[PDB]
Parts: structure tokens; C-alpha cells; sequence
RNA sequence: UUAAAGUUGCUGCAGUUAAAAAGCUCGUAGUUGGAUCUUGGGAGCGGCCGUCCCCUGCUCGGCGCCGGCCCGAAGCGUUUACUUUGAAAAAAUUAGAGUGUUCAAAGCAGGCCGCCUGGAUACCGCAGCUAGGAAUAAUGGAAUAGGACCGCGGUUCUAUUUUGUUG
């Protein structure tokens, strides 16, 4: 079930037991690292990149193919994000909420909702601690949410 | 407590001492000496008990300063006088000598020996002491202070010396090969053969000994008294030469005694 | 950066005042340094050797002396100075309930400068001495750092 | 000559006439297009179960994906050259023993045994890909795996499955059984 | 969540050996479960079971047959010694005469009079009759 | 006061209606956490298997020989829990061996005609010290290459066996 809500859903991806390159395929891994190269450089999430490559480029997996996934070419290259994305949009949804909350003062789920999302973002800050991406003296607050990217 | 203790318990007495339980409140301590209290062994335990030669604990007392029994060539008029390992004992009027080896159990026992063999003691130098005026002195383990010895002895070594003139005739080198004895603990009077010597440091360094008929046991480095170079001991070894029969061989060899005694 | 206090810092083992012949250069200047080695098998560190830092309960360059047992812990504060606090967390039994339980007992050892290159989460090991202090009892033999701090 | 070694050792006479072969082959058609760098490491001959034998050729890991657009033509050149053997790309991998607590990095997963010959499996079958997998336990507490294959290329596949078996057998252990299942396509 | 694999592998087996099934699907895969069931095929309680291969997590087809009482878990993994082990069989076999108790060994994944006769011991895993 | 009490429930209790799920949710300390890493082989006995041996690297030497081989060793080898062995762990007491206190509770005595004995053994929760294995559970190796390896290239402090005796 979900961490915040009494949903029981099953719906996710399904990857192919087959680990090969299809025939078909007429993208190279030069020519897929340069597209990576100019979607991250139109200013775009991982996430993006790989929806896009799979509908308009016929590529099934990029790991199958270059040989790892979309960050760590970012990382090789030096163009990745310094803030993972999740927690960007996690960051963004929650100044979102706070911009409605301040303007309307007298919703209440809103509220419940703004207490669930800053749970979350705490717990993904507290793994990103652990696993040594983020700084150790990383701290979100809301006072400097809106100056923050 | 304020003091030193002056007294000691029956029950409280160490077990090799050997005694019962309903005969008195207290056990005889014995008399500070060369030997510890819970490894030694009164002169009046070993006459009262072992020899039988008295009953009382005045017959003790009139034989023991009756000027009849000497120590390791000298006359004690001590009724607890600690006597520990190989301490030679010796009667002059009617011609016994006895040398206190643990048998191959955890006590002591009688064994009588040969005057030529009374004349001479085995004894364990511990530690290595130099004097005042570059004097090298050695402490051994009945508290035998000697001046000048010889200079291949070593801290674990084990000497002989004359009962009459204090000095050293020879010697026996603490190396694998050798035959040897322990003095202590679980193991007691079995006699073996020194293996492996494990060097810890700053902790007891334990040893590996082979028993003559293929049995092996470990035992601490305090716990070793060298008795012979190699498979030759150098004082008479007593009955059974310490093999440690265990409780089926002993229990076949007392009904085969048994049987043949009828 | 030394003689802090209202008296000498001094190592009481050396002369630091040997008559050279001339008293000039090329040849002075360079004071010993008193060092030992520790046993069991422990290795002194260069900073010991080529330091300057004066101390009388080090265990390399003082006047204490390491026996008894060794111990470990975890580094958790650094406040206070010259010496250090350290954890110790080990598990407990029960007879009656078959599981276990954790437990910390935490106590102050010693810190010498030599070691100053110790960040909080430092596994180090100590070894038994004489009392330092009230409650300080063990010396610092080694240190050893924690996952992560790459630079 | 074209055989090379990562051990400084003399190649065999059998390894260095396959090299020759291949060097013929090459020689006098149009392959020299394509083998100019690509060499040969090591070749083995080996009793394939009955009557018939196989060659081995121990190929370097980042040289198998330059080979792997190339094998359409070799295979039936080796076997038209021959008689009848049949011949096997295996490429080579180090078997690294586990990191224990007696006897310096990490070991990467990539060259331990399982996946070592998981690739040897997989390189085994170069036109028939890995479509199933399963694995059989018998009574007698030994292991059958079995490997199932695509319906796309079966006739050029087909009649060559005994020799995986045997090579498979040989240079690992287990004994594994080709099928060819029709689910998909 | 999920916490012992193992677990809910027998008690899936459990429940689909009293409904009188005789195919079992065990949807983990563990290298414990395989060992098990190998003891559990040795001595003659099943016989011919499955390893699904698949680059996610393996699944295991049992071949049941009617010879199984009860597979049981006993968690959490409870250590126990040689003459330990004497109270586990009183309490927990229901005779001498038949029974087994599988415990984790250094040698590996093996039963109770086995270990009892390599003198050795260690973690409990589970038992069946 | 103990057992009966499965009426304190770790083994081993109950929570719809008999006593008992906080009105609901987030959340720190605590407790519990998925798959995945060396498989399989050989010399042989009883006739494929229940017992046998084999799959960590380097500075000095005794079991043997003709500067060349094996054996051993001053000294080092990723750390834990778990598991088996070893040391030590006072006696009495608890089991328990011997022994016709006339039996027994006892006690450590006693039996042959000066002789022969016994006065054992096990247990001693945990914690500290050690030696074979790493299956089970948790940590770490390198991703900003301040990664291994190989032979080269620059900067310093110190050792008697020597530039005919001696400075």
C-alpha cells in the first residue's frame, strides 16, 4: 500500500525477460548519447528523457543499450542536477500548497495534505543524508522555501 | 578484618589436604613459609594422616621436637611447617626418606625412596634477579636464594641442588623434547612431554603436552615443573608413572584386583 | 603554539641543555624526542616521533604504561580537553525470555594530540591504565575512521 | 602470427592451425574488411558425445560485440572448410574466488562464477536468444537445467543443440537440455 | 510488509497440501528454501520440485504428494546447542520414531540427528513431519 | 509461600457479543526488514552412495642430497554475534562411583594373615582469555578515480665491513 494513503494498487511497468538489443533498432550508443546530451540540455528530468526516447527514438531500454542508465551519463558528462528530482517536485508541490494555504486561510485537508508531502520530503531528506548525496548540514525549512530552487 | 588471619576452617581447608568433616571446627594452618597455603602440606596432616605414626595432636608435637625429623637437611621443631613439592623428608633413627610427588590423581602420596636419591632435590628457578655489586641471583620456587649461578639457566629452567652444600650440579633446559610435570589446576601429576608453547603477549602463554601412551592436554606456562631431558626421568617417578587412567580402566583394573584377590 | 601555562612543558627523561661546542648553528636547534614502543603488537605513529606537543599520560611520549585489557568503542562527543568519551554498545542475556538486549555504557578515555585527526563516529581501540582522573582510565592506541569522509 | 596469448606461453599446434585457417580464409575473401585487429586467444578440440567433434574458440570479451555482426558467414565457411565439425564462439572470463575472511579491492559481480557462466550460457547460443529458462531437481538431489529458446531461427539452430550440450557439460558440469517452445510469436 | 520468506512459503505450502492440491506455487525464491525443500526431498516427503528462472526473483513448482503432515517456521531464528537441542525435539516433535528439525549449520542447511551426530549446532530454521 | 494457575501466558492466555482495539492520522527513540557472492570434481575402500585426503601470500633454518629441491620457523595476514574444543573457575551442598554404619538417614571408612587400598567424576548461569568452519544476520572496499599493478624519473635524515697505521 502507499505510505500516506489506504490505496492497494498494483499498476507499474512490466520489463521483458529477453536481454538483447532489438535488430531493429538503427540508434547506436554515440548517437543515443548525444540525444541524451541535448534533452538534458533542453533542461529536462531523466524521466523526460526516457519517455521521449522510448515513443519518438524506438528505444526499449537505454541500459540494455549504452550500458547504464540516464544519471549516470549525466554524472559523467557534468551536466546532472545538483537536486535529485523527486525532491524537487516534492519541494515545488509544497511550495505550491503553502501559496494556497497562506492565501486561503480556512482549509483544513490542504493542510493535512501539507503535513503529508513535509513527512515525506523529510524522509527522502533523511535517505539522501544517509546514502551521502545531499550535504549533512542540509535542512528544508519554509522560510527560505520560495528563494530556494 | 584488622589483622592477618590466625585461624582456618575445616570445610574452608583445600581439598588435597585430604581430611573428613566430623572431627573438628577448625584445620591446622599452617606456618608462613617457602610454599603457598593452598599448595602445601603441614608436617602434622602428613603424620597424623599418611604415616600414622601418631594420633593425637600432642604425639605430633612430642615427636616433631623430639629432634627426629629433618627438612631438606635441616632439623624443624615446627608441627605446621608448610611442605609442598618435592620436599625431601627424612627419618634418621629407623632409615625412610620419603619425596612428595602428586600421584596421578589431584594429591599427594607416600613414596619411599633411597637415601642416594634423599641427598639431592629438583626445584624450579622463577625469576632472574641481579645484586648490588653485579651479583646475578636466582629465585627459585621453595625461595632458595643462590649467588652466582650458572650462566645457561634460564627463567623456566629447573636446577638440582645438594642438600648439602647449596650449590648447583646440573641443570635441565627448558626446550620441547623434555620430560615434564604439572604443578595445578585440573591436570595434576600426569607426566608428559612438552610439544608446542604458544606465546601470548601480554597473557598466560599456554603449552601442549603429550602423554607417554597418546593422550594430550594444555596447561599455563606457571603451571610446569621440568623433570627429565627427554624420556628419562631424574627422580623416581611413583606407581603407575602418572599415565591418568581414566574411570573404565580404572573400574577393569579394580575388578581384576578384585577377582584375583578373592 | 606550546608553553601555554605558568610552568615548562618538559619531557623529564632528556637534557635539553647539552653544552655543544661552539653553541651556534649546524648541529643544535634540533631537540630529541623521547618515544617507546607500546607492545602487543601496536605501531607508534609518525606524529608521536616528529611532534611537539608535550604531554605526561600519552601513551607513546609519557610516563604511563599500557596492560591490563583492550577494549573498543565509537567516538560520540569531543568536548572537553585533551580527552574524549566513547560508546561501547553490546548486547545483554536473559534466561527467562531467550532474546537479547542492547546496551550502552559510555565513559571517558584519553585523547592525546597526536591523534587529532578525529572526526565523531571514529571506531578507535584503548587499553587499561592507571587513574589519569577521576573517571579516565584508558589511553587511545589507534584510531580508525568511519565510512564516507573521502577528503 | 594472428593467434596472440595473454599468458607468455608458445601456442599448441592445433590452435596455431586454426589461426592459419582463419588467416587463409581471410586471405582469399573478403573478410580482411572486417579481421584486420580481431584475432584469435585459444582453441580446444573436444570429444562432443558420439561420433562427431567441435572445435572451441576462446575469443576476448570486448571483441565478441565486433563478432557478433560478423558470425552469419564464418560459421559456414568453418564448417564448409572441415568436414563436419561444427564450431563454437566461447568467449574467455576469469573465475575469481569469493573474498573470505582468510585470505586487494572488491570483486565485481560481472566476473563472478554464476554470471561467468550465465555469459557462457549465453554466448553459447549466439542466433537463438534466451526466450525460457527452468530448472530441474531430480531425486537424486542433482540439478537439470533446461534452456528454451525463440521460434525464430530454428533450422540453422537445431541441429547443433547435442554439441551445446556437450561443451556445456564439459566446461562447467551441468547438464542442460535445448527445447523449442511455441508461445509467443 | 514483508519480512521471512521462508514463512510464507510454508505456510503456502501448508495450506496447499490440507486443500489436497498437488501443485504449489512458492512465489520467493531463497537459497534457505531451496535447501529446505532438497532436505525435505531427501528424506521422501516430496519429489520432483520447480525452479522458475527469471531475472527478477525465481519461483519454485512442488510436485506434492500425500505424505506431508505439517511444515511449520519457527521464528525468530532461535540458536541452540547440542544438549539444547533435546528440549526443541521434546517440545516440538510429536515422536522419536518420526520427525525432523532443520537447523542452520557452518556444514549448511541440514537436519537434527545429523547434526547431532557431526557434533555441532546453530540457528533453528523450522521442522516437519 | 509453591504446584494445581494454559486464572501473568517467553515455551503458552485473551480483545464482535462474557473483563478488554486509543475517534482518526502523521511522526522521533524502540522493534522488524525482499532477491542476489565457489557450484562442482579427482586418488580408492563396502557394492552410485553413511565414514578417508586434496582444489591465504611472503625474512631465517633440520628429516634428507648434488651455488640448485621439499619439510619447518623470529614476525604479519577484513573485522563481529552464533557454534565445538581448551585453560582456570574454593569447600560443603546437588546428581553420582566405591564401602553390610546389624538396614536407612549417616559417615569416609575399611579387608585379608605385617600386606592391600579408596578418599573419583559431572555440574558451576552469564562476562573476560584462547583454537578448526563461515551456512545464518549487520557493516566496508573504487564513480570527482586522491582505483590496484609494473618497472623509471626528483626532494631528505641515518647504520661500519673498506679507498696503506693514525687526524
Amino acid at each position: 500500500g502507499r505510505m500516506h494513503a489506504p490505496g492497494k494498487g498494483l499498476s507499474q511497468s512490466a520489463l521483458p525477460y529477453r536481454r538483447s538489443v532489438p535488430t531493429w533498432l538503427k540508434l547506436t550508443s554515440d548517437d543515443v548519447k548525444e540525444q541524451i546530451y541535448k534533452l538534458a540540455k533542453k533542461g529536462l528530468t531523466p524521466s523526460q528523457i526516457g519517455v521521449i526516447l522510448r515513443d519518438s527514438h524506438g528505444v526499449a531500454q537505454v541500459r540494455f543499450v549504452t550500458g547504464n542508465k540516464i544519471l549516470r551519463i549525466l554524472k559523467s558528462k557534468g551536466l546532472a542536477p545538483d537536486l535529485p528530482e523527486d525532491l524537487y517536485h516534492l519541494i515545488k508541490k509544497a511550495v505550491a500548497v503553502r501559496k494556497h494555504l497562506e492565501r486561503n486561510r480556512k482549509d483544513k485537508d490542504a493542510k493535512f495534505r501539507l503535513i503529508l508531502i513535509e513527512s515525506r520530503i523529510h524522509r527522502l531528506a533523511r535517505y539522501y543524508k544517509t546514502k551521502r548525496v545531499l550535504p549533512p548540514n542540509w535542512k528544508y525549512e519554509s522560510s527560505t522555501a520560495s528563494a530556494l530552487v | 578484618a584488622r589483622g592477618p588471619k590466625k585461624h582456618l576452617k575445616r570445610v574452608a581447608a583445600p581439598k588435597h589436604w585430604m581430611l573428613d568433616k566430623l572431627t573438628g571446627v577448625f584445620a591446622p594452618r599452617p606456618s608462613t613459609g617457602p610454599h603457598k597455603l593452598r599448595e602445601c602440606l603441614p608436617l602434622i596432616i602428613f603424620l597424623r594422616n599418611k604415616l600414622k605414626y601418631a594420633l593425637t595432636g600432642d604425639e605430633v608435637k612430642k615427636i616433631c621436637m623430639q629432634r627426629f625429623i629433618k627438612i631438606d637437611g635441616k632439623v624443624r621443631a615446627d608441627i605446621t611447617y608448610p611442605a609442598g613439592f618435592m620436599d625431601v623428608i627424612s627419618i634418621d633413627k629407623t632409615g625412610e626418606n620419603f619425596r612428595l610427588i602428586y600421584d596421578t590423581k589431584g594429591r599427594f602420596a607416600v613414596h619411599r625412596i633411597t637415601p642416594e636419591e634423599a641427598k639431592y632435590k629438583l626445584c624450579k628457578v622463577r625469576k632472574i634477579f641481579v645484586g648490588t655489586k653485579g651479583i646475578p641471583h636466582l629465585v627459585t620456587h621453595d625461595a632458595r636464594t643462590i649467588r652466582y649461578p650458572d650462566p645457561l639457566i634460564k627463567m623456566n629452567d629447573t636446577i638440582q641442588i645438594d642438600l648439602e652444600t647449596g650449590k648447583i650440579t646440573d641443570f635441565i633446559k627448558f626446550d620441547t623434547g623434555n620430560l615434564c610435570m604439572v604443578t595445578g589446576g585440573a591436570n595434576l601429576g600426569r607426566i608428559g612431554v612438552i610439544t608446542n608453547r604458544e606465546r601470548h603477549p601480554g597473557s598466560f602463554d599456554v603449552v601442549h603436552v603429550k602423554d607417554a601412551n597418546g593422550n594430550s592436554f594444555a596447561t599455563r606456562l606457571s603451571n610446569i615443573f621440568v623433570i627429565g631431558k627427554g624420556n628419562k626421568p631424574w627422580i623416581s617417578l611413583p606407581r603407575g608413572k602418572g599415565i591418568r587412567l581414566t574411570i573404565a580402566e580404572e573400574r577393569d583394573k579394580r575388578l581384576a584386583a578384585k577377582q584375583s584377590s578373592g | 603554539d606550546i608553553q601555554t601555562e605558568r610552568a615548562y612543558q618538559k619531557q623529564p627523561t632528556i637534557f635539553q641543555n647539552k653544552k655543544r661546542v661552539l653553541l651556534g648553528e649546524t648541529g643544535k636547534e634540533k631537540l630529541p624526542r623521547y618515544y617507546k614502543n607500546i607492545g602487543l603488537g601496536f605501531k607508534t605513529p609518525k606524529e608521536a616521533i616528529e611532534g611537539t606537543y608535550i604531554d605526561k599520560k600519552c601513551p607513546f611520549t609519557g610516563n604511563v604504561s599500557i596492560r591490563g585489557r583492550i577494549l573498543s568503542g565509537v567516538v560520540t562527543k569531543m568536548k572537553m580537553q585533551r580527552t574524549i568519551v566513547i560508546r561501547r554498545d553490546y548486547l545483554h542475556y536473559i534466561r527467562k525470555y531467550n532474546r537479547f538486549e542492547k546496551r550502552h555504557k559510555n565513559m571517558s578515555v584519553h585523547l592525546s594530540p597526536c591523534f587529532r585527526d578525529v572526526q565523531i563516529g571514529d571506531i578507535v581501540t584503548v587499553g587499561e591504565c592507571r587513574p589519569l582522573s577521576k573517571t579516565v582510565r584508558f589511553n587511545v592506541l589507534k584510531v580508525t575512521k568511519a565510512a564516507g569522509t573521502k577528503k | 602470427a594472428k593467434i596472440v596469448k595473454p599468458n607468455g606461453e608458445k601456442p599448441d599446434e592445433f590452435e596455431s592451425g586454426i589461426s592459419q585457417a582463419l588467416l587463409e580464409l581471410e586471405m582469399n575473401s573478403d573478410l580482411k574488411a572486417q579481421l584486420r585487429e580481431l584475432n584469435i586467444t585459444a582453441a580446444k578440440e573436444i570429444e562432443v558425445g558420439g561420433g562427431r567433434k567441435a572445435i572451441i574458440i576462446f575469443v576476448p570479451v570486448p571483441q565478441l560485440k565486433s563478432f557478433q555482426k560478423i558470425q552469419v558467414r564464418l560459421v559456414r565457411e568453418l564448417e564448409k572448410k572441415f568436414s563436419g565439425k561444427h564450431v563454437v564462439f566461447i568467449a574467455q572470463r576469469r573465475i575469481l574466488p569469493k573474498p573470505t575472511r582468510k585470505s586487494k579491492q572488491k570483486r565485481p559481480r560481472s566476473r563472478t562464477l554464476t554470471a561467468v557462466h550465465d555469459a557462457i550460457l549465453e554466448d553459447l547460443v549466439f542466433p537463438s536468444e534466451i526466450v525460457g529458462k527452468r530448472i530441474r531437481v531430480k531425486l537424486d538431489g542433482s540439478r537439470l537445467i533446461k534452456v528454451h529458446l525463440d521460434k525464430a531461427q530454428q533450422n540453422n539452430v537445431e541441429h547443433k543443440v547435442e554439441t551445446f550440450s556437450g561443451v556445456y557439460k564439459k566446461l562447467t558440469g551441468k547438464d542442460v537440455n535445448f527445447e523449442f517452445p511455441e508461445f509467443q510469436l | 510488509v514483508r519480512m521471512n520468506v521462508l514463512a510464507d512459503a510454508l505456510k503456502s505450502i501448508n495450506n496447499a497440501e490440507k486443500r489436497g492440491k498437488r501443485q504449489v506455487l512458492i512465489r520467493p525464491c531463497s537459497k534457505v528454501i531451496v535447501r529446505f525443500l532438497t532436505v525435505m526431498m531427501k528424506h521422501g516427503y516430496i519429489g520432483e520440485f520447480e525452479i522458475i528462472d527469471d531475472h527478477r526473483a525465481g519461483k519454485i513448482v512442488v510436485n506434492l504428494t500425500g505424505r506431508l503432515n505439517k511444515c511449520g517456521v519457527i521464528s525468530p531464528r532461535f540458536d541452540v546447542q547440542l544438549k539444547d537441542l533435546e528440549k526443541w525435539q521434546n517440545n516440538l516433535l510429536p515422536s522419536r520414531q518420526f520427525g525432523f528439525i532443520v537447523l542452520t549449520t557452518s556444514a549448511g542447511i541440514m537436519d537434527h540427528e545429523e547434526a547431532r551426530r557431526k557434533h555441532t549446532g546453530g540457528k533453528i530454521l523450522g521442522f516437519f513431519f
